[PDB]
């Protein structure tokens, strides 16, 4: 959780090992007939500040859209995003 | 002229050099929270006592004193015993917080003459007289005053 | 071959100095092997994990 | 003329023989990351301390010294104790990958005068003066320079 900003293969070794275990976990709980019927299964990664810099950025575009009755434009510095994070 | 008011004026207007002798004496005495009864202490995990410690062997100390071309000084039984019993406590330790959140607080208190779980105001000899500091009010700007300016001359 | 001759050599152990011992060639000291393991895993290890999951034709 | 720029020119144009005395002195001093505070270390599994070690027996050392036509030197209690406790759990939970990738890294650091978990820049005496190397910048081309060329003459 604490560090995901690395794109090292050490995460990819861990990322494959936890995906294969959830396949076994879905095979035991979620009735293994579902496993071969469902197509490609993707485990989402825990988010990091490299993704979260854009995730916070789209919200202020949504903040403009719900203020369209009020016409209050909001724009956020790149320094201001990291202080929010 | 009152103990509490002068430290509110130290940031604003007046410095530390212009105080009275009876004002420097009063500002180093403890506050009114001292003498007020409060019988409660918590977090009895102190770094002062070592649970791995043992008696003087008096045969090893005889052997280590003769310089004996030896290869190990300490006894290493009780300090491997504490390593073994730590293996099974669990992940419940949440290590390096006691390493960081609790080690560095208790080290800085030992620099101020404060015991580890001691939540009250503690003395330390600065020059010729004592200064009662605590965790909460460190009185660091007084310690800068009574060390630097009080090298040659005397203040009470 | 050079090391074998000294064990047959009728010398006392007191006369066996570092000089009488020939130096190992550089492959044989741990330095080399140690530096071999700087290379042999570390670079080669991530070559296994690259190209693993791109899948494309 | 600056510490950081010269090592970018060592691959390109100029060799090691043409540097100034004050430039060879500066390139062997540690970088600016030294003196920068960073209080964090990890992976406290060092091959420096042996958990199987024990004191000098002083009766066995008396017995082994007299050459006693004996058949075993060491004590073998604590080194069979560590073998037994390894089998009680190793078979529970371990894939190794540490005998390979943590032994050979710490051995190569010990040839550079670096402790095992030490992430910073470490000295080693080459000839007459010291060279501060680390894990990250091994400064191997300087060690080739100050051993080979500095056999007979002096550099600082």
């Amino acid at each position: 959780f604490d560090a995901d900003n690395s794109g090292t293969p050490e995460y990819k070794r861990v990322m494959e090992d936890v995906r294969l275990s959830l396949i076994k976990k879905c095979k035991k709980v979620f009735k293994p007939e579902f496993v071969n019927r469902i197509d490609k299964i993707g485990v989402f990664e825990p988010l990091n500040k490299k993704n979260l810099h854009k995730i916070v950025a789209l919200r202020f575009k949504k903040l403009e859209k719900r203020l369209e009755e009020k016409n209050i434009q909001v724009s956020v510095s790149e320094k201001a995003i990291d202080y929010i994070i | 002229s009152v103990k509490d008011i002068k430290k509110l004026i130290e940031e604003g207007i007046l410095d530390y050099e212009d105080l009275t002798e009876n004002e420097l004496r009063k500002l180093a005495k403890p506050d009114d929270n001292f003498y007020e009864l409060s019988p409660y202490a918590s977090d009895e995990k102190d770094l002062s006592l070592n649970e791995t410690s043992g008696l003087t062997n008096e045969q090893l100390k005889n052997f280590l004193g003769q310089n004996g071309t030896y290869h190990m000084s300490y006894d290493s039984k009780s300090i491997d015993y504490a390593k073994q019993k730590k293996s099974e406590k669990k992940e419940d330790q949440q290590e390096d917080d006691d390493g960081f959140y609790d080690a560095y607080k208790q080290i800085k208190n030992s620099y101020d003459g404060i015991p580890n779980n001691f939540n009250h105001e503690a003395p330390q000899l600065i020059g010729n007289n004592y200064v009662f500091t605590s965790i909460y009010d460190t009185k660091e700007n007084l310690i800068k005053f009574l060390k630097k300016n009080s090298e040659y001359d005397l203040y009470d | 071959e050079p090391y074998l001759k000294i064990g047959r050599s009728h010398t006392l152990y007191t006369h066996i100095t570092p000089d009488a011992v020939p130096q190992l060639p550089k492959e044989c000291t741990l330095k080399h092997l140690s530096s071999y393991m700087e290379e042999k895993l570390k670079s080669m290890e991530s070559k296994k994990n690259i190209e693993s999951g791109k899948y494309e034709f």
